[PDB]
RNA sequence: GACGGAGCUUGGCCGAGAGGUCUUUCCGUCGUGCUGGGGAUAGAGCAUUGUAAUUAUUGCUCUUCAACGAGGAAUUCCUAGUAAGCGCAAGUCAUCAGCUUGCGUUGAUUACGUCCUGCCCUUUGUACACACC
């Protein structure tokens, strides 16, 4: 006889956080869907060593997974995965509760916005040092992507009288409605002009 | 309801801080830690949270008083005579002007002593013999 | 330095912010655009301390025009209203 | 180098105004101060901060 | 459900639960030791009263000592602190806890919860299991 | 002719003459590694 | 004015040998006079020596170890013997 | 993050810390403050190791409250339980900053390639041959 945990009295569960649903979530871009894998995640975690293979489609990839980790890491130093999910269980709710819509749905439309279609390496060749911009190859836009809305996240923290989980929201719906006061969207914008011009 | 509310105090002597709450602000008070200064509050009868600022009148005249010397606690200096210098008068606390002035003397006394802490006191260098591999850089 | 205010608690025992003005305009006025805002982003916004916002929110609660729910950090969601369900 | 400019400020009080002050700033400087810190003349005195005196310093 | 509740509930609602009950305790001398500062840096007793220094060490001494036992003066010592080697520049924390333990075992006596042994350290009576035990009824209730 | 003492202290081979060593097993700290490779002791055969 | 048996220190007191003892008493009864060449730390400071002549070798200068009033509470090798300050 | 409390070795009366023995991760607190940061330096005084602690013990009650606002020209490694971070015990050792050193615990990012440096084999040239110093 139950007694036992408490959600619904079921049907399909969804999980993530046991709040939100994943497959509703709609990458737009139809390039950068590819690469984007949410068929069938939560918010656990896991490593897995899937290896670096190129060219053709990489590895597998949540975009939660990737959030909550340069979170602990960027930064620096002496940051705990606890408090790293935790701030993230948060920040998930601030930005559904900030939008009306669902918060993996908005991390995408951040990530699908400050992730730049062009850099700018710098090349050493003969006499001098050109930038003739270079490839954006899917994975390294998402990691850029998610770098860039973490840095910003941080940034603003540190500066301003503000936990990181609102900073970490306000970072990325911002960035998630395309508006320049983003650090991320602000970086896209000038990553892709350097990279457009150098040529 | 309020006051028309700030805060000036001299306190010991011409010395504000301000605008946070009373155990926290007191450790700014030369001579009370936050090891010193929660008792201090609840022997005033001051609650923790109240600043040490936003206080009435009569609670922050007993702040004066209770820091300075309390109820009962209480120091005096006893031992047969002399030794004469330094002494310890029973730890001061008297902490602020009192301790800072203290040292003053105390340092005269203690060249007076011929102490080698004495001595270097006169030499002038680092007292307690610090590492030369690197420092003292800002120092000087 | 720079300077400084908003600054609580002497603000928060006088009448100045906690009678009606802060309550009203500034957490029951952002409510309208946003059903629910976290108890922080609304700290951040408003510019008014976290501390200072927890007192409001409290006064807020017990009248039951707005509900909190919790998170360890004093960290939260604040939600006005609601409903027929 | 500018001589016109105003490079300091200072208040002449006389009189009920003179003995208020002297009131309250006696009080600070605690005592029995020195003889000199006298002059010749029968003046005296004494230097420290205006936030010593009852006053509001915010 | 309630008994073994005083097992499996996590530790802190449990803790704020029974500080309440042990309010009404006669005890609770503090007689001025806590007063220099019992911890490392800045630990000071007025926030103590609700579920304090002195009270929750108390509180959950007990419900650690349900699951466990046999315990001890030092046992109880640093469950709670730390004392880690220093870089040296350092201290973290400097936990003493050599008085703060001596004061929370002594009213425990008094009251009749805690027995002394030779050998094996502090254990639980049967008084000491029958008021944990019995507060714990009210707690599970509150919960669900 | 009188006595004497002072500067008593731990313990070294006869094998090896320097002071400084280490106690558990009786000598120095090299003459222990020429004695590491032998086994003697429960223990060391070499190697890690 | 006055003196008691009893001072204190620091964890310092207990038993010893004799060598600069003996030697200390003699300058109260012969009267004030030369320094005394000791190089023996280990002797805590007493109240009954005061204010005479003294002397230590740390090792190859004599530094002149006058007792104060001041010097009472102290430890003796203190001065001197700390710094080897020769250096300026 | 910083604070407090909370998730050769004793038993236990008893201690400011250090000790002596009859005796076998939640929540008060923080307001992003050169401070509740940081602990530098200073000074008096107390116990133990030792015969001694002053240039040359360690622990500090207590109080001075130092620079430093994340670090130039520049560097070192590291290819997933590895970088980086928390501690502990061993050895050291009468004492001793942590040396050197192993156990667990926390836990990340990048890993295509040879696209300044070390190397390999072949290749040619060589006026070098203790050898491009």
């Amino acid at each position: 006889t139950p007694i036992p945990e408490e959600v619904q009295q079921a049907q399909t569960e969804i999980k993530l956080f046991n709040k939100w649903s994943f497959e509703e979530v709609e990458v737009k871009d139809a390039s950068l869907v590819d690469y984007v894998q949410v068929r069938q995640p939560i918010f656990v975690a896991h490593t897995a060593g899937r290896y670096a293979n190129k060219r053709f489609r990489k590895a597998q990839c949540p975009i939660i997974e990737r959030l909550t980790n340069s979170l602990m890491m960027n930064g620096r130093n002496n940051g705990k995965k606890l408090k790293a999910v935790r701030i993230i269980k948060h920040t998930l709710d601030i930005i559904n509760v900030l939008t009306d819509q669902n918060p993996i749905q908005v991390v995408v439309d951040a990530i699908t916005n400050t992730g730049p279609r062009e850099d700018t390496t710098r090349v050493g060749g003969g006499g001098a040092a050109r930038r003739q911009a270079v490839d954006v190859s899917p994975l390294r836009r998402v990691n850029q992507a998610i770098a860039l809305l973490t840095i910003g996240a941080r940034e603003a923290a540190f500066r301003n009288i503000k936990t990181i989980a609102e900073t970490l929201a306000e970072e990325l719906i911002n960035a998630a409605k395309g508006s320049s006061t983003s650090y991320a969207i602000k970086k896209k914008d000038e990553l892709e002009r350097v990279a457009k011009s150098n040529r | 309801e309020q006051g028309s509310f700030q805060h000036i105090l001299r306190l010991l002597n011409t010395n504000v801080d301000g605008n946070i709450k009373i155990v926290y602000a007191l450790t700014t008070i030369k001579g009370v830690g936050r090891r010193y200064s929660n008792l201090v509050c609840k022997k005033a009868d001051v609650d923790l949270h109240k600043r040490a600022g936003e206080l009435t009148q009569e609670e922050l005249e007993r702040i004066v008083q209770i820091m300075q010397n309390p109820t009962h606690y209480k120091i005096p200096a006893w031992f047969l005579n002399r030794q004469n210098d330094i002494t310890d008068g029973k730890d001061y606390h008297t902490l602020a002007n009192n301790v800072e002035s203290k040292l003053r003397d105390d340092l005269e006394r203690l060249k007076k002593i011929r102490a080698h802490r004495g001595i270097r006191h006169f030499w002038g260098l680092r007292v307690r013999g610090q590492h030369t591999k690197t420092t003292g850089r800002r120092r000087a | 330095k720079k300077k400084w205010s908003k600054k609580s608690m002497k603000d928060r025992a006088q009448h100045a912010v906690i009678l009606d003005q802060e309550k009203y305009d500034r957490i029951l006025k952002e409510v309208p655009t946003y059903r629910y805002v976290s108890v922080s982003v609304l700290v951040d916004r408003l510019k008014i301390g976290g501390s200072l916002a927890r007192i409001a929110l409290r006064h807020l609660e017990k009248e039951g025009i707005i509900k909190p729910i919790s998170k360890h950090s004093k960290q939260a969601i604040y939600t006005r209203a609601t409903a027929s369900e | 180098i500018r001589r016109n400019e105003k490079i300091a400020v200072h208040v002449t009080v006389r009189g009920p105004k003179a003995e208020e002050i002297l009131e309250r700033g006696l009080k600070v400087k605690e005592y029995q101060l020195r003889d000199r810190n006298f002059s010749a003349t029968g003046n005296f005195g004494f230097g420290i901060d205006e936030h010593i005196d009852l006053g509001i310093k915010y | 459900m309630p008994g073994v509740s005083v097992r499996d509930v996590a530790a802190q609602d449990f803790i704020n639960a029974y500080a309440s009950f042990l309010q009404r305790q006669g005890k609770l001398e503090v007689p001025g030791y806590v007063d220099i500062v019992k911890t490392s840096s800045g630990n000071e007793m007025p926030p103590q009263d609700a579920e304090g220094w002195f009270y929750k060490r108390a509180a959950s001494v007990a419900r650690h000592i349900y699951m466990r036992k046999q315990v001890g003066v030092g046992k109880l010592n640093k469950l709670y602190g730390g004392a880690k080697s220093r870089g040296v520049r350092p201290y973290k924390h400097i936990d003493a806890s050599g008085s703060i333990n001596r004061k929370v075992l002594q009213a425990l006596e008094k009251i009749g919860i805690v027995e002394i042994s030779p050998k094996g350290g502090r254990r639980i009576s049967e008084n000491g299991q029958r008021d944990l035990d019995r507060i714990a009824a009210q707690t599970l209730e509150e919960d669900e | 002719s009188h006595p004497r003492r002072y500067g008593k202290g731990s313990r070294q081979c006869r094998v090896c003459s320097s002071h400084t060593g280490l106690i558990r097993k009786y000598g120095l700290n090299i003459c222990r590694q020429c004695f590491r490779e032998k086994a003697n002791d429960i223990g060391f055969n070499k190697f890690r | 004015m006055t003196s008691k048996p009893a001072g204190f220190m620091k964890k310092l007191r207990a038993a010893k040998l004799a060598a600069p003892e003996n030697e200390k008493p003699a300058p109260v009864r012969t009267h004030m006079r030369n320094m005394i060449i000791v190089p023996e730390m280990i002797g805590s400071v007493v109240g009954i020596y005061n204010g005479k002549a003294f002397n230590q070798v740390e090792i190859r200068p004599e530094m002149l170890g006058h007792y104060l009033g001041e010097f009472s509470i102290t430890y003796t090798p203190v001065r001197h013997g700390r710094a080897g300050a020769t250096t300026s």
